[PDB]
């Protein structure tokens, strides 16, 4: 019934940059709007409540202001750990409703990822399945890209690639990427590398290992 | 002190119906509004409905109307939400909150409701050791592979929650009718092999509990 509309979308701001998220509704509702931010996987925590005061615990770089049908939450200096999804509820009729939510990152300097590459492990290999994974920790931008190379730059399929989601403490992305084969097709090579570009560096980091189990 | 019980995870079949319960400790639903909340995969957060466990009123948001039904019992402290002919849509988290008139302020951690007609299958846990000290620092990089399992989730933990720094646990792919999901933990060479490191892994829908030293 009561529209919520939210902006914007995503954004990207500095650590000590302050921010300004805006909620706006079909009809006046009275001040009677709501701010709570998530945490990725954790349930909803309320920021501020009737448009401006500040719920339990709430740090004063975060405010809020609005009357009618205009709505904002604004955090004052940026910190690291200010990297959530927020939304706005209106309660002010029945249904209540959800703006779409605004993803905040952080925006810092860039840095290089450490790689790591792991062999399949005996418990698996014992069950009949290889897989090879490799971890790239700790870096920035999110924009990576990974290949995996078997025996030269004949490269594969079979790849799942994750990306966790922003450090709440420094800022930084971390990615998994897992090749899965077979023992059997595992047996029958001999290199597996994984590469990745980054423009931290305008050449590829090329991270090896020789099955040469015996 | 203050603690909304959730059952946490269930595998329903296309066309059923299921039964949610909400179990409130160290309050009386009689004296709140207890609402539902639904939060489907990558996305927003959507109002369900609420009731005055009082004497029994329920207001929804049209969009539930025949589909949900929300009761809730005085004389067990008990919040239920019931839904019916189940389609993949309703693949979310649905979480019961206290409304203390001014906002949620205690949440419960959510129930994954998975809508498919694949069966339950439990994860193979696999531990991920350096090849000689993971040298990307003089920190070892370590990890956990937990493939194929099914419903979501998993919650994989380091040293039964005494190892959270350093901790990176990547989200879940599905790859028909399963799921792969890894975690990795990097130490100080002076605490590997020295000191015990193990991941505890959980999965809800199937009872499963493993616990993988490295």
């Amino acid at each position: 019934d009561i529209k919520m509309t939210q902006s914007p979308s995503s954004m990207y701001a500095s650590l000590g940059e302050r921010v300004t998220i805006t909620c706006k509704a079909s009809q006046d509702i009275r001040k009677y709007l709501n701010w709570y931010q998530q945490k990725p996987w954790k349930s909803p925590k309320t920021l501020i409540y009737y448009a401006t005061s500040l719920a339990d615990g709430v740090p004063s770089r975060f405010s809020g202001s609005g009357s009618g049908q205009d709505y904002s939450l604004t955090i004052s200096s940026l910190e690291s750990d200010d990297t959530a999804t927020y939304y706005c509820l209106q309660h002010g009729e029945s249904p209540y409703t959800f703006g779409g939510g605004t993803k905040l990152e952080i925006n810092r300097a860039d840095a290089a990822p450490t790689v790591s590459i792991f062999p399949p492990s005996s418990e698996q290999l014992t069950s009949g399945g290889a897989s090879v994974v490799c971890f790239l920790n700790n870096f920035y931008p999110k924009d990576i890209n990974v290949k995996w190379k078997i025996d030269g730059s004949e490269r594969q399929n079979g790849v799942l690639n994750s990306w966790t989601d922003q450090d709440s403490k420094d800022s930084t992305y971390s990615m998994s990427s897992t090749l899965t084969l077979t023992k059997d097709e595992y047996e029958r090579h001999n290199s597996y590398t994984c590469e990745a570009t980054h423009k931290t560096s305008t050449s590829p980091i090329v991270k090896s290992f020789n099955r040469n189990e015996c | 002190e203050i603690q909304l019980q959730q059952s946490g995870a269930e595998l329903v079949r296309p066309g059923a119906l299921v039964k949610l319960s909400c179990k409130a400790s160290g309050f009386n639903i009689k004296d709140y509004y207890m609402h539902w909340v639904k939060q489907r995969p990558e996305q927003g957060l959507e109002w369900i409905g609420l009731i005055d466990p009082e004497n029994g009123n329920t207001i929804y948001d049209p969009k539930f109307q025949g589909k949900a039904s929300i009761t809730a019992d005085t004389s067990s402290n008990t919040a239920y939400l019931q839904l019916s002919s189940l389609t993949s849509e309703d693949t979310a988290v649905y979480y019961c909150a206290r409304d203390n008139s001014y906002y949620f302020d205690y949440w419960g951690q959510g129930t994954t409701l998975t809508v498919s007609s694949a069966k339950t299958t439990p994860p193979s846990v696999y531990p991920l050791a350096p090849g000689s000290a993971a040298q990307t620092n003089s920190m070892v990089t370590l990890g956990c592979l937990v493939k194929g399992y099914f419903p979501e989730p998993v919650t994989v933990t380091w040293n039964s929650g005494s190892l959270s720094s350093g901790v990176h646990t990547f989200p879940a792919v599905l790859q028909s009718d399963l799921y792969t999901l890894s975690s990795s933990v990097t130490v100080p060479s002076s605490t590997w092999p020295s000191e015990t490191v193990t991941c505890n892994v959980a999965h809800p829908a199937s009872s499963t509990k493993v616990d993988k030293k490295i």
